[PDB]
């Protein structure tokens, strides 16, 4: 504002902010268990083995 | 091996009749008795981690 005298008057405001978060996990398993007997009372000495 | 002798036989043969083919086998007067029960098997077995 200017009237009989001068006064001069200035301002400036100016703030910015920005904020950032990235997760992100994985996991996997996997179990497998095959077990195989055999008992064979045949009566042959190889054969029964065989 | 064998320490002691296993071919010496008392008296009146023992009949060991068994066994695949037709054939008569003698057992020593030293071994009590012998089957030919011949037992057979195998195994299989598997796991993942």
């Amino acid at each position: 504002y200017e009237d009989k005298i001068n006064v001069g008057g200035g301002l400036s405001g100016d703030h910015c902010k920005k904020f950032g978060g990235g997760k992100t996990e994985r996991a996997r398993k996997a179990m497998a268990v095959e077990d195989i007997i055999s008992r064979v009372r045949g009566g042959s000495s190889g054969w029964s083995g065989g | 091996s064998t320490p002691f002798d296993n071919e010496f036989y008392n008296g009146l043969c023992n009949r060991d009749r068994d066994g695949n083919t037709l054939t008569y086998y003698r057992r020593p007067w030293n071994v009590a008795s012998l089957i030919y029960e011949t037992k057979g098997e195998k195994n299989f077995r598997t796991e993942h981690y």
